[PDB]
């Protein structure tokens, strides 16, 4: 009722809930939505209380704090210059860093891959249009994930390879490829970039990319249908060996 | 029991008092003056009085007794500054694995940092008692990955001659893969 503008009054009743109780992500994305009308209630006013308010909600152990950070970040996107969206998103992106999750609640384990993956990927190599990635920003995802990561592996082994582009990067990818997921998931994108930078960084008919590649690949599951040659069959035939 | 059986409390607190004071070694007239100060109030005479308990150098028994009267209490600070003189006192593995008990409350992460740098500081740099890994291990997969690969791989310097136990490598391997 009222919603764009009525007395410009009852914005307030709108962010307006209360009642506490049971819930996960609900008051969090209805203050993102308090924070979008402070946005259309002049913008910065009001904006960093609710952000700074709503920023710690007992210890950790919720996945709806770290979205509404990063969604703050969104809307530090929305702001056009990076330089305080990237300070106050260099900030509050290096708060999770310190503690993450698993405090207290129904969730076992942090799982803070996706969140803290996410609030990393928004504060650095986005891999799209933003800037400002330092070359240890990639370790500073791969440390995000702290374990391994999935949500992001393709576009970060990209990024690595965009910040880098030699064998460490791929190397790196193969690990985190292989210890990400079990079975060729990731690991059959891990070997796709074990033949695409097997050719572009160690070197075309290399004796170590063959055995790389048919060391990780060695027993396998059938992969998506089958394959356990035409990629190591076919580039043991191109090597120019007519005997291997 | 029969001073306390009647409805005197000063006599009874008196004939304790005496009985504590004669009898230091004694357990049975300390327990029964705990139970009295139990069914009596929370002063800090029963405080004053598992102090005068604890000084006497007590055994495990009444540490962890002291120490569930404390938690039942509603003690936080109070219970974390009675337990720095228990594991300096009594050095063993149960003791040195159940200092670290502020993390099944709030989950005390500077407090957890701390009691690992004191297990890994402590004696037991090359066995550790094949006791504090086995928990370190568990408190970093209940917790993130921050050092749940470092201290069972790299931290090999204090095992003893096969890296792992003979029931305990698969399920440390199957713990920190699907983990």
């Amino acid at each position: 009722q009222g919603r764009p503008r009525e007395i410009i009054n009852t914005y307030t009743e709108a962010v307006q809930t209360v009642d506490p109780f049971k819930a996960t992500g609900k008051p969090h994305t209805l203050w993102v939505a308090f924070a979008k009308f402070y946005e259309d209630n002049g913008q910065l006013d009001d904006a960093r209380v609710i952000l700074e308010k709503a920023t710690k909600v007992n210890f950790k152990q919720v996945d709806d704090l770290a979205s509404v950070w990063c969604q703050c970040g969104e809307l530090e996107l929305r702001h056009e210059n990076y330089d305080e969206a990237l300070r106050l998103l260099r900030k509050a992106t290096a708060l999770p860093a310190r503690r993450a999750e698993y405090f207290d609640g129904s969730e076992p384990v942090q799982n803070r891959v996706y969140k803290s993956l996410k609030v990393w990927s928004m504060l650095a190599d986005l891999e799209e249009s933003l800037g400002t990635f330092q070359s240890t920003k990639a370790v500073y995802d791969r440390i995000l994930d702290l374990r391994i990561a999935t949500p992001q592996i393709v576009i970060n082994y990209a990024m690595f390879l965009e910040e880098h582009k030699y064998f460490e990067e791929s190397f790196k990818a193969y690990e985190r490829g292989i210890s990400l997921f079990k079975w060729p998931n990731v690991s059959d994108i891990w070997s796709t970039y074990l033949t695409k930078f097997i050719a572009r960084y160690g070197g075309r008919k290399l004796e170590r990319a063959r055995d790389l590649f048919e060391q990780a690949l060695d027993g396998c599951p059938p992969k998506y249908a089958k394959t356990l040659y035409l990629l190591y069959a076919q580039l043991e035939e191109e090597w120019g060996l007519a005997r291997h | 029991e029969m001073e306390m059986k009647n409805r005197q409390v000063n006599h009874a607190r008196n004939i304790w008092d005496r009985a504590i004071t004669t009898l230091p070694r004694v357990n049975q007239f300390w327990y029964k003056y705990t139970y009295m100060e139990e069914m009596l109030g929370n002063v800090a005479g029963a405080r004053q009085v598992f102090e005068r308990w604890m000084e006497w150098q007590p055994e495990e028994q009444a540490w962890h007794s002291y120490i569930n009267f404390e938690l039942r209490y509603k003690e936080v600070d109070r219970a974390r500054t009675i337990y720095e003189r228990f594991v300096l006192v009594h050095p063993d593995v149960k003791n040195w694995i159940k200092y670290a008990r502020f993390e099944e409350k709030h989950a005390y992460f500077a407090h957890a940092r701390k009691v690992y740098e004191r297990a890994v500081e402590f004696f037991g740099d090359e066995h550790m008692d094949e006791h504090l890994y086995v928990a370190f291990a568990k408190f970093e997969e209940n917790q993130k990955e921050f050092e749940r690969v470092r201290v069972i791989y790299k931290y090999a310097l204090d095992r003893i001659s096969k890296q792992d136990a003979q029931e305990l490598f698969k399920n440390y391997t199957i713990f920190e893969k699907k983990f």
